[PDB]
């Protein structure tokens, strides 16, 4: 009933869409994604992203962070993350496996620019890695 | 505890023609109450009844025309040695000479609808074989549509209903049920509306909002009732056959001068199924248009091709047109180029490019020394979407 | 000073004018004027209207009914009836003779459509009769 | 009963120059009151007077210039053993060195107007043979217009008044009454307005409303005062000479983008006479335009003739034009047909049909094989009304 | 720093400006300035204005009068008069000399047209005299 | 007297980085109070201090990053055997990991600005030889701009500042001070705004009011802060170099449809110097644009020449043009006449008249029998002002 190849292609197209949107955020493109910045250690930066449950909780944390950032673009980005997470949840149903489901506010008030730029460049790195490994048979 | 008597005793006629008696529950009682209703129907026969109910309402079967209902209610605590309240003040409810079942029907074009009626003629129920139906006191309804439910109840059945044509401020058909030649002044209101409204949606080029447009040209005539758009979003995709989901939410949309309503959903869920329909909340009920399910990804309007250039190749004289595909969509696109001689009136010729990897085309031109105007538009190769707008005009240099 | 023949001609022109107006009410033209409808028995239908006092009280009752109908058309027809009553008062003054001068709400509220269609088709019939007898020496 | 003191004690100078003292009658007293007014005029001679009046006003003869009036009033029941009220609070009114009779005159162009004056010079009323009148401190009025009312009152009389030419924001002539060469600062205000405003009314083709138009080009200069239309309807017809009826009602008129006011009367009374005029509400009084009486039947604009057809009669070559008379009016009508060759510029020829029963005419045409364009308009045969609009063009077929 | 000849020319230009302004007031030009009018005797009309301190107190009174007239033109004349007063103060500073600094309401209310025309024509006359004597060695 | 404890205890960081403790003086005390402040700095070292001050505030030197200050104050009557109040409620102030000196700088284009910072890394103030400065986390600031104030305080100095380019809603540059490779999220906000706004004023042709226009295109980006025009008027003339007067007043300006602000001065003082500027009242302070002084007398736009006439002189064939100089100014003016053949396109020729007493000029014309169009404009002979508008066209009569 559900054609898995169309869904996989839609996942790649949606990934390319989120990546181009974040590439359009000019201030983030000139910021080193892999550079670690103190205070935002809760943000899931470059750290082998190798399993379905960690990806789900990663996109969940990134979503929770974006909900608090007051930009309309970030709101749209959060909606794209909702559709993408549900697509990975349906893919996990396709492969058969269960998936279960603090200081960020302080930095949002004290350093909104930093919180945004870092969250976005680390998000950009996470999506490039997930994309580069969504074809080498992802497993639960 | 001795509770107080129930208050707010009201009496209404149900759509079925039953007498609904209701009263206010004591919001201060920390325990369930049972009620005893005493009522006296003064018809041609006096009937006294006393019923015990746990609900705050009673249904009395079949309101009798030309009867008077006197009603009192008392309360008692349901659980325990409850003392009864005193009786409420008696309330009187006076029924009417004709009764319709139901009194009004709101339906859509092409449906089947049937009315039942009871005619009291000088305190006497006439035979059902005497009732004749008429439309707007203008024409007798063919007896073929009549049905004898019983010796005293008549029925009229309409099939494949056509939209009611409004006569002045009257947007309904007055259906009369008469005792042979003599009709009565009381009539039934029949409203048949063309609910087949089309809603068209379009997602902006940045895929950040979706604007849906709809015309209420059908309903810019019925006043008193309200009309609003309701929707329900499904996590992914559209069902094979859209349905009216029991759980939905309204979206506030604003009417434009063009006479269309425009409602924008922002932010959007690109891969979520948006089911929308128009709801007509009338005093007599609610009407829903046939639901439609739209996937915003499939109604995207891409931005036009950018960086459009046109150059005449030295010595060869070919029109080299070149462009840059729009940022969105990522799917393979097809392009259409229009080109013409630069003048007051541009004779556009078009060329279609069906290979996604083509960023340029070469055209034969008749005058190597004229300025050509060229524009380009794009569309999804699979046809699942709209055409983009034409690019900004590109001019050739005279060489 | 007052030309009685002129006033008589204005009376005929006003009658035909009101008849054409009521003829423009499409839903009433297809309704049998002489047909009796239960509930509106107080409305003065077809019964030889052969005298100035009965004619006057008939147009007065019809006016009283029309004053309560919330239609603009009914307002103009009632205003034309005011002009018509003044012409009948002037004709009675011309021939020399004195002319002296409830349940409607219930039927208006329960059945406005019926009250309107009947009042108008019966009014049209009364006016058609008056026209056919405004030349056979009308008497007070 | 002890009634209260009268309240609202006011004092005004009448156009004759008398002091009118007025007070509010107690609206709650179910019995007639008599009043006693005590007043003290502190002039060059102090005079105290106490008068008993049954009216709610007193007239004191000849206001003295440079005097002060202090006034109190008390009331008593007229009939019976009435106790007097206490006295009102004393009210003070200070008169001025010159007195004008009247102090201001508001009149229209072409009328005759006359002013009276009193000049107090060091507490002494000078002889009228000394008083001289001046206009706007600009020019001495010829002595021919002066009149010695008495040894102390002078009079100036203007005849065939011409419209006052506005100097800056001043729309009135300042008329001064001077003691020989030396004038005083106090002056009289003279307003002469061209009240000859024309109001034109037109009843719509459906005989449901009448729109009346009027230009306030005369009064778009006087500010502070208000201008509104008043009317009175007579049961039947218009009088031979219209008059200003004492009982009238105002009509709200709306200013249009063209600078004209438009007021629509709906509903209308077709055989009822509508008398209308403009009433000028100035702070100093009211002005009325010459009243006009319009009969709506005589200002009807009929609809154009309908179903106009034009055919060239086979073998005969006559242009047979046919039409249907408009629904209204019922009166016998005359028709006018314009016809011409179908081209970029149509040389229209016209034919007039004066028999109402003619629904067709036959015309000689020069080119049997050209398309003719024809339009028709109508008017009441008696000329009592306007011409209709031209019908929609009818085209001949080339045969 | 301050060119005294320039200041004299600016004084002349401002005086001529006020005189031309009063000349543009059509209703005042036709009123005899020297004609005595009862009621405005408090107005400093034609009376040899022969000293800088007397000119200053006269123009000060004229300013106080103009402040009460609800005309925009009279307001502008009072502002220009303020600049004129400052110019005469600078001229007195140039020549070395110190300069110090009721019934009007009643006449303003009862007879505005006459009070205005008179105040203005007397002001115009005073300025024409001062102008005619601002070259015959003006003294403090 | 035993006074009450001080209230309103607040703690702020000064732009210099000191902790200012403040409290409300008891407005009801008819005698001077002395205070004793007790504070506990919980840093890496606990410090307890108790100071006696006669002022209602205390400055504590150099806020330590990552420390907590707890503060209590008590009061006593200054003169005599005063009993001490009880201690205030303890107030807590929590410092942050990095401290900037000052935390924000609002400056204009072309200025020099420098920030100082202290970085605590695991409860240790690091050495100045490792701190490196960055701009918006994008690029390392050249070490040339760094300055070692001391072994623990770093300084960044920017010279000839360029206007900050807004990135999205961010209108400031985030300047980061980092411990070698590792930066922290806390940054300093640097706002560089182009305060070089030009205000242009123009006096009306009637010399009754002056209108000043300015564009807020610079400031239609900063929200939260307010922008208003301030001015100060000097009794006579403008200074050689305008300055920001300490005493000024605000002027209510209204935004126009073209996006410009208009400030209307009415009435005006022709010979008074109006010094005006734009004030940007931001949450962090106030900014003033370079002040300008305008003398309305020097910005007058005269009215065009009036009564312009053009006649062809009989027998001589000269175009005699004549005019009347505008009412103002009276100073000698120069005139410019344009004349041309009356047509759809007028080839204008111009003649310049430099003598003020010329009310007419005579021009050579090629065709004595054509209608010429003539217009005249004027300007102050000394050039101190603008040119007038062209007069209303004058046409010759063909004679
Ligand atoms: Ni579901
Ligand atoms: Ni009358
Ligand atoms: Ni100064």
């Amino acid at each position: 009933g559900v054609p898995i190849q169309k869904v996989q292609d839609d996942t790649k197209t949606l990934i390319k869409t989120i990546v181009t949107r974040i590439n359009d955020i000019s201030h983030t493109q000139s910021v080193s994604a892999k550079q670690r910045v103190t205070g935002l250690d809760f943000i899931p930066g470059l750290h082998p992203i190798l399993s379905l449950s960690k990806m789900d909780q990663t996109l969940a944390v990134y979503q929770q962070v974006l909900t608090s950032l007051p930009s309309q673009n970030v709101l749209q980005i959060a909606n794209d993350l909702e559709n993408l997470r549900d697509l990975l949840h349906l893919l996990a149903f396709s492969k058969s496996c269960s998936l279960p489901q603090e200081s960020l506010d302080g930095v949002l008030e004290a350093s909104l620019y930093s919180t945004e730029v870092v969250a976005l460049s680390r998000l950009q790195g996470s999506l490039q890695d997930i994309l580069q490994q969504l074809d080498v048979s992802p497993e639960c | 505890v001795k509770p107080d008597p129930p208050l707010g005793l009201h009496m209404e006629v149900t759509d079925d023609g039953n007498l609904k008696i209701s009263w206010d529950s004591q919001t201060m009682a920390p325990f369930p109450l049972q009620y005893q209703v005493k009522y006296l129907e003064n018809s041609t026969i006096v009937r006294e009844a006393a019923e015990i109910v746990s609900a705050t309402s009673l249904l009395v079967d079949s309101v009798l025309p030309g009867s008077s209902y006197e009603v009192q209610v008392r309360s008692k605590r349901l659980d325990g040695s409850g003392v009864w309240s005193d009786w409420s003040s008696p309330q009187v409810f006076t029924t009417q000479d004709v009764v319709y079942f139901p009194p009004k029907i709101l339906t859509s074009v092409g449906s089947n609808a049937s009315f039942h009626c009871i005619y009291k003629n000088e305190n006497q129920i006439i035979s059902s074989k005497q009732i004749v139906w008429w439309r707007n006191l203008a024409e007798k309804i063919p007896e073929i549509q009549y049905s004898i439910v019983s010796d005293r109840v008549s029925k009229v059945t309409f099939s494949n209903l056509k939209a009611t044509r409004p006569r002045g401020k009257f947007t309904y058909d007055a259906v009369y049920c008469c005792n042979e030649q003599a009709c009565h002044h009381r009539y039934a209101e029949l409203y048949v509306i063309d609910v087949n409204i089309n809603i068209s949606c379009e997602t902006d080029g940045y895929l950040t909002k979706m604007t849906c447009r709809w015309s209420p040209s059908t309903i810019q005539s019925l006043v008193g009732s309200t009309v609003q758009l309701r929707y329900h979003r499904r996590s992914l995709y559209c069902p094979d056959s859209p349905s009216i989901h029991p759980t939905s939410e309204p979206k506030n949309c604003v009417l434009q001068r063009d006479g269309f309503y425009e409602c924008v959903f922002q932010p959007i869920f690109l891969l979520s199924g948006y089911t929308m329909w128009i709801r007509i909340n009338h005093s007599l009920g609610s009407l829903d248009s046939p639901p439609t399910c739209v996937l915003p990804d499939s109604v995207v309007k891409p931005l036009p091709p950018s960086n459009v250039k046109a150059e005449i190749t030295v010595n060869t004289g070919l029109l080299k047109v070149s462009w840059e595909k729009p940022v969105f969509p990522e799917n393979n696109l097809q392009f259409q180029i229009r080109y013409g001689l630069s003048g007051k009136e541009i004779q556009w010729k078009t060329h279609e490019v069906f290979d996604a990897k083509s960023k340029s085309a070469s055209l034969l031109v008749s005058d190597l020394c004229a300025v050509y105007v060229v524009q380009v538009r794009c569309r999804r190769l699979d046809g699942l979407g709209y055409w983009s707008n034409w690019s900004s005009p590109a001019y050739t240099l005279v060489m």
